[PDB]
RNA sequence: GGAGAGUUUGAUCCUGGCUCAGGACGAACGCUGGCGGCGUGCCUAAUACAUGCAAGUCGAGCGGACAGAUGGGAGCUUGCUCCCUGAUGUUAGCGGCGGACGGGUGAGUAACACGUGGGUAACCUGCCUGUAAGACUGGGAUAACUCCGGGAAACCGGGGCUAAUACCGGAUGGUUGUUUGAACCGCAUGGUUCAAACAUAAAAGGUGGCUUCGGCUACCACUUACAGAUGGACCCGCGGCGCAUUAGCUAGUUGGUGAGGUAACGGCUCACCAAGGCGACGAUGCGUAGCCGACCUGAGAGGGUGAUCGGCCACACUGGGACUGAGACACGGCCCAGACUCCUACGGGAGGCAGCAGUAGGGAAUCUUCCGCAAUGGACGAAAGUCUGACGGAGCAACGCCGCGUGAGUGAUGAAGGUUUUCGGAUCGUAAAGCUCUGUUGUUAGGGAAGAACAAGUGCCGUUCGAAUAGGGCGGUACCUUGACGGUACCUAACCAGAAAGCCACGGCUAACUACGUGCCAGCAGCCGCGGUAAUACGUAGGUGGCAAGCGUUGUCCGGAAUUAUUGGGCGUAAAGGGCUCGCAGGCGGUUUCUUAAGUCUGAUGUGAAAGCCCCCGGCUCAACCGGGGAGGGUCAUUGGAAACUGGGGA
């Protein structure tokens, strides 16, 4: 059960301030920690290992099970690894949620997404990381659409993925195809995820 | 003789049968003859394809069905169609 | 503390006696006529041919023979029997 | 598709071990502990067992026996009993089938036991297909039933009576054996097919329906002959294990002939004869162990285990034995002996949880003495049905795997408190407060009886049988019901953030740091090693880091381990050249040329079952999981080619 840290030391430490995009302790840019406000240091090989797999894990925030299954299984496709392992660690259900413009949170738009409430596809998909691939119709759940946060997010703009597309009106949704894998350019760099997760 | 019955398999909340021939009084999920069939009891609802073109010789090298065995291989023309085999006597 | 088929039991007994007395039956009269095949006796060694025969088919052809031993015996006796006759 | 690091030195490099990071379980323990789905749970003592259910069924085989609608006559009660007939229902015994399948456990066994691949002119097969003949004439029994008896019981005995689908004569039948005449073909044995003499069976059954009451006919039966199918039996090639501090072994042994035996060859067992046979290509002997599909790990080669599902073998308290049967040497069948328990009228009897639970023991270590034939498979049935601790489910355990959650947005008022502080301050920290939202699971109340449900029975149609428009088989179409789980899943409404977070680590390997106390004391520790008053290592407190309904410790296996090295190591000095030679077996070999296919390589068929690993889709809200579609796996057989290379042969 991953919605449990305080998300302004996790990316205050965690390597870099996403997301964000502003909310990367901003007021005070080091890590978080007692004996954080001194001067840091480069870890090892497996410091960037911890750095490149906390760092890109914490971006969605699963546990190290079904990201490590996440790891294997994006492994087992087709194409190279560290794209693979991208497409597939962003695709979710809750990253395609709160990624069409859904919430104005990670956690709130997961907890929007297994609240129930985002049903897609024409039903319900009430588990945050049940995913849809690209061509299902990711809904909006008519039943409770008229909310708050749906239309403050709805009112709220951001740039939505040319992988996906969005609907405001028409409560609808889609992903065109496999989004932009080296297009979607974050920091989060997938050499550390093929070097800090693979021995 | 070789009875050519039903076999459970799948998860313990539904059991879908694949009805391969099988021997007088082997075990359940065990040894068959020659495995022809499969069979979901729900799904959505009772969708399964059988041979027709071995299970005609099964049925016809000396064989018989079960209840479900019979009433399945009746439902998908092949007992009937066997049955018109069996009408050049 | 046997449930079902201790009639089966005695089934085995009384079946025994009955198929123990056709059997031993059989083989008495098996000697029988092996004897009669002992010595040089021909009307005897061919009516005592046919009561082997006969005793030894309805032997066999009911119970435990069967079939192949039944042929090895008939076929030996046979053996004998036309070996003292001709 | 493969990552290394520490540790010998005053410093250095080699060589060399030793440990750690990773994965895994049928785990256990330590701390903690919300839920759902899918699998798993006596591995130690095959230890012993209380208690309940685990194999019954056939009235459409049989002769009863009881009750009994309905009817009959009596006495009284104006409603009853007494004696008869009888639809009807029930069952104790006979007989047929089923207890050899199913379920469990690895005790055994180092070879035909398993896997694979052949073979069987060396086997058998009840039930079931399909074919075609038959079902003729008779007999005397016997349990039941009673009358006596002996027994504590368990139980036996004896006298009278009966029947069948019980048994037993005769005809008929070849095919089933023996003799002859052949004909065709093989693998020594010989096989296939044709004819002619001696022997070998039948439920006259039952069910209905019809009829002239003589008999007719359908269905379920009985036998015989054939092929089919399913099963097992046998023989053989090859493969899979620690030991030479096991080199001898073997006398039914090696082989012959003859006889007997079983379904069958065979020293399988015997008589007689001969003196053989196995072994360094490991015999025998000790040890250990069920084997395989597979599982775990590795980049791969390999290394380890044989759980759960399946396939075969074995065993059924220990050790023998045989009967019934088609088939057992039989798990809830018998006989004997031994052990252990129970009963005893001391004369004798009773038992087998390595079936489902369950109790005691053992141990670190493993659960409910539950529901139902609704499904699937069985068994018996003409079917209706009955049995089914298989199964379908359930109950417990974080035991494993997967999924979801324990809130979210905003929020500088950077709150109080805790830790730190050169005493200005820093850190928990957008964290909390707060404004607002969501209901996953909860809590309540309804829906829903969702799927899992198909059958069997009732008409009617085509077609078969039928002397028959009866009646039936066969095959279609339509009606009625059947859910244990289960008021389950899931859906809907409301309610509340309310109930839902811990474990280990913070020098290195290795992410993670400071203070107090302790002062070689208490302690830690996987290795390096710390601790003798400033401890980033001992406890305590704040903070950090890993992970998460879990986290560490330990046990075992793989890798790291190029630290058994075929891939892929070496031997001057590190461990390692035999002191040296001669030689048998073995291992390897000059150049040209013809053949060969024994290796080498390639094409075609068979087979390597399923489930599993991988690829490609689909179904449970996704996933774990399930299902479908593929693939790959062999000194494998049978068979066709190339002849370059190793070999065979000749020059």
């Amino acid at each position: 059960a991953r919605y449990t840290g305080p998300s302004w030391k996790l990316s205050r430490r965690l390597g870099i301030s996403l997301s964000g995009t502003g909310k990367e302790l901003e007021k005070r840019p080091y890590a978080p920690g007692p004996h954080g406000p001194g001067q840091r240091k480069k870890l090892s090989e497996y410091g960037l290992q911890l750095q490149e797999k906390q760092k890109l894990r914490h971006m969605y925030g699963v546990n190290e099970r079904q990201f490590r299954t996440l790891f294997d299984k994006a492994g087992k496709l087709a194409g190279k690894h560290g794209e693979n392992f991208m497409i597939l660690l962003d695709s979710r259900l809750d990253n395609v949620v709160y990624k069409l413009g859904l919430a104005r949170t990670r956690r709130q738009a997961r907890q929007l997404v297994n609240h129930g409430h985002i049903l897609v596809d024409g039903s319900r998909v009430d588990i945050p990381s049940y995913l849809v691939k690209p061509g299902q119709t990711i809904g909006v759940r008519e039943k409770s659409r008229n909310l708050s946060i749906i239309k403050e997010s709805v009112e709220v703009n951001n740039f939505v993925p040319e992988y996906l597309t969005f609907d405001a009106e028409k409560l609808e949704g889609t992903f065109t195809r496999l989004p932009e894998r080296s297009e979607l350019a974050p920091e989060i760099n997938e050499a550390l995820i093929v070097e800090f997760y693979s021995r | 003789a070789v009875k050519i019955r039903l076999k459970r398999m799948g998860a313990k909340k539904s059991p879908f049968y694949r009805i391969v021939v099988a021997d007088s009084r082997s075990p359940r999920d065990g040894r068959f003859i020659e495995t022809v069939g499969t069979y979901n009891p729900v799904a959505k609802p009772a969708e399964v394809k059988i041979d027709e073109e071995l299970a005609l010789k099964w049925l016809q090298t000396g064989a018989k069905p079960s209840d479900t065995v019979r009433n399945l291989f009746s439902s998908q023309g092949i007992m009937e169609k066997f049955h018109n085999a069996k009408q050049g006597k | 503390n046997i449930k079902s088929a201790i009639k089966r039991t005695k089934t085995n007994n009384e079946r025994r006696v009955h198929n123990a007395t056709i059997k031993s039956a059989m083989r008495t009269a098996i000697k029988q006529v092996e004897a009669s095949v002992a010595n040089n006796e021909a009307d005897k060694a061919k009516t005592a041919l046919t009561e082997a025969a006969k005793r030894i088919d309805k032997a066999v052809k009911t119970g435990l023979v069967h079939k192949n031993t039944a042929a090895r015996y008939k076929s030996r006796l046979a053996k004998k029997v036309n070996g003292l006759s001709a």
